[PDB]
RNA sequence: AGAUCUUGGUGGUAGUAGCAAAUAUUCAAACGAGAACUUUGAAGGCCGAAGUGGAGAAGGGUUCCAUGUGAACAGCAGUUGA
RNA sequence: UCUGGGUCGGGGUUUCGUACGUAGCAGAGCAGCUCCCUCGCUGCGAUCUAUUGAAAGUCAGCCCUCGACACAAGGGUUUGU
């Protein structure tokens, strides 16, 4: 986690056109590897593997 | 081989961050014998009277951060014994422990 | 062997208490067998029971 | 999403970097370096290396 | 006469502790 | 980005950093951390704190 | 079959509560089949002279001191022990 | 495994705040040395300055090493339509 600075868009606020600090939380996502595909089957009894 | 000698260096500090007070010196001792195992393999292991003086040296809560130590992994042939090797342990007084490597001593 | 008999023995002719008696732990098994007051006087004399020094309280810091 | 909340626009006029290892106080490697000046660790590297 | 090589063993016979302990004044063996 | 302000010890205090400190004679005091803020409200002097950004100018060290 | 029956024996509880007042032990060696509790040496501690020291009275009556034992006890163990 | 993980070492980070020793025509002064010196020289002396943002710790539940070291295709118990 950390912090940034950012301007705010927000008219009819105390803090439009002002600097503001937010917190941020990091997180690292390295692209995915797609290995395969499953079908499901609607049934009476719910979503199901075909 | 079977019988080399090395001097390490071991960061007691590092070992014993987080144990209590009345404990902290035999639990480095206990934890200066489990990395004798560690790196000779010989559960035999006997721990030099200067060695634990020095261990002891400043009492039992502030055990001195790091050590120098000399291990020889001697034969135990000697009697009629179940392991045929033992480590022994000593003490080599040093002044600095900056840039101090593992090295390989003769005997 | 236990030297518990030849340790008060040493700290009763040495006219010391049992503290700073010292006993040879080398030649033990030559101690074990004195069980006489006079053997004991053989040992300290013949160096195997030696009379440690007071343990030192300097007032060198008080004066 | 249609609350003036969400779809609004996000534009960051600094990002923290400083040393979340305890109290950091410097962005970057150079931002510090150029702040305290050399060091003794730095000076004998040098002297070593000529 | 006494040697290089009885003093080294001598050495290691005459402490009988750490620092600040006493030296062994003498070791006589007689029957 | 904002305004960078400077503490006791000189030093500069990014944005979400530190505090604010305001008296009732009406100075405004800013501080990088709780050291410094507890160092001025012991009323120490920062010429003679070593690592204190006015000490280094005053001994011109560096 | 009863009587909170008398005596004796055995269960569930249950290998459970617990074995937590007074800082703290450690390394090497010896005997030993066996070592954390025995012993020796070394280190670190405590009691800090109104002591966990050195001696008495009352009281206990052989616990005193040597040698040997590992049947039972020292709520664990013991090569030790009142 | 295109080797792997460790133990040290290094660097980064940070915490505290300038280490011992050495030098000082710095130091309240004091006591000795005066053919001496012509303004001096020898000890005691908390502290102050340079050495020095120095010294020390820094994962044990921080980060990067490709530096050294040795170790790692080894162990035991089972499982079948
Ligand atoms: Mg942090
Ligand atoms: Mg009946
Ligand atoms: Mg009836
Ligand atoms: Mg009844
Ligand atoms: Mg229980
Ligand atoms: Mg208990
Ligand atoms: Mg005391
Ligand atoms: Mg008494
Ligand atoms: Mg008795
Ligand atoms: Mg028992
Ligand atoms: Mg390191």
């Amino acid at each position: 986690m950390t912090h940034i600075v950012r301007e705010v868009d927000r008219p009819g606020s105390k803090v439009n056109k002002k600097e503001v600090v937010e917190a941020v939380t990091i997180v690292e996502t390295p692209p995915m590897v797609v290995v395969g595909i499953v079908g499901y089957v609607e049934t009476p009894r719910g979503l199901r593997t075909f | 081989n079977e019988v080399v000698t090395r001097e390490y260096t071991i960061n007691i500090h590092k070992r014993i961050h987080g144990v209590g007070f009345k404990k902290r010196a035999p639990r480095a001792l206990k934890e200066i014998r489990k990395f004798a195992m560690k790196e000779m393999g010989t559960p035999d292991v006997r721990i030099d009277t200067r060695l634990n003086k020095a261990v002891w040296a400043k009492g039992i809560r502030n055990v001195p951060y790091r050590i120098r130590v000399r291990l020889s992994r001697k034969r135990n042939e000697d009697e009629d014994s179940p392991n045929k090797l033992y480590t022994l342990v000593t003490y080599v007084p040093v002044t600095t422990f900056k840039n101090l490597q593992t090295v390989n001593v003769d005997e | 062997s236990m030297l518990r008999l030849q340790k008060r023995l040493a700290s009763s002719v040495l006219r010391c208490g049992k503290k700073k008696v010292w006993l040879d732990p080398n030649e033990t098994n030559e101690i074990a067998n004195a069980n006489s007051r006079q053997q004991i006087r053989k040992l300290i004399k013949d160096g195997l029971i030696i009379r440690k020094p007071v343990t030192v309280h300097s007032r060198a810091r008080c004066r | 999403q249609t609350k003036r909340r969400a779809l609004e626009k996000i534009d960051l006029k600094f990002i923290d970097t400083t040393s979340k290892f305890g109290h950091g106080r410097f962005q970057t490697m150079e931002e510090k370096k150029a702040f305290m000046g050399p060091l003794k660790k730095d000076r004998i590297a040098k002297e070593e290396g000529a | 006469i006494m040697n290089q090589e009885k003093l080294a063993k001598l050495q290691a016979q005459v402490r009988i502790g750490g620092k600040g302990t006493a030296r062994r004044k003498k070791k006589v063996v007689h029957r | 980005m904002k305004v960078e302000l400077c503490s006791f010890s000189g030093y500069k205090i990014y944005p979400g950093h530190g505090r604010r400190y305001a008296r009732t004679d009406g100075k405004v005091f800013q501080f990088l951390n709780a050291k410094c803020e507890s160092a001025f409200l012991s009323k120490r002097n920062p010429r003679q704190i070593n690592w204190t950004v006015l000490y280094r100018r005053k001994h011109k060290k560096g």
